[PDB]
Parts: structure tokens; C-alpha cells; sequence
């Protein structure tokens, strides 16, 4: 079963506090080890 | 086609009227066994996966 949290504020982390919302709906089970990110940049490669 | 016992097929099922009739209502299906629930509560109940 997947989790997925997000949540934008205004400010590194700050001594605030915030609160994470869940946000999509994706029921698939995955034996999820994995994890990437992605950028993007204007060089055209 | 049915996969073998490893590297088993996985489908989720969502978004959809589930009749629970049909499925034991086949001759061949000698084996029903279910745990947690019982056969004749499956077409009242509400599933969230």
C-alpha cells in the first residue's frame, strides 16, 4: 500500500512547524527499494 | 495464462461493482476457503483495497 505526504510553506528547515497531507491514491503493491530523483536543466543533453 | 507459483501474478481492483456470485457460483471451484470473512458476507461487504 503506498504513502505519499506533501505540503508547501514559506521559510533550509526553519523552527516552525508543518504538518504533512496526504495527496494521490495509488493502491499497487510494489516491494518499493528503490528511490530517484529528478532535475532538469536547459543543456539539451 | 497463470504464472507460476514464483514471480506470481499481482492485479489490483478498484474503482468497480464488485459480484462475488458469479465467482463461486463455478462447478470446478472445489476450494473456497477464506479467512477473516465469510463466503456468504462477501457480496455485503465494502472494501478499500
Amino acid at each position: 500500500y503506498f504513502k505519499i505526504y506533501s505540503k508547501h510553506t514559506p521559510i533550509d528547515l526553519p523552527q516552525g512547524f508543518s504538518a504533512l497531507e496526504p495527496l494521490v491514491d495509488l493502491p499497487i503493491g510494489i516491494n518499493i527499494t528503490r528511490f530517484q530523483t529528478l532535475l532538469a536543466l536547459h543543456r539539451s543533453y | 495464462r497463470f504464472a507460476s507459483v514464483y514471480a506470481w501474478n499481482r492485479k489490483r481492483i478498484s474503482n468497480c461493482v464488485a459480484d462475488y456470485s458469479v465467482l463461486y457460483n463455478f462447478a470446478p471451484f472445489f476450494a473456497f476457503k477464506c479467512y477473516g470473512v465469510s463466503p456468504t458476507k462477501l457480496n455485503d461487504l465494502c472494501f478499500t483495497n
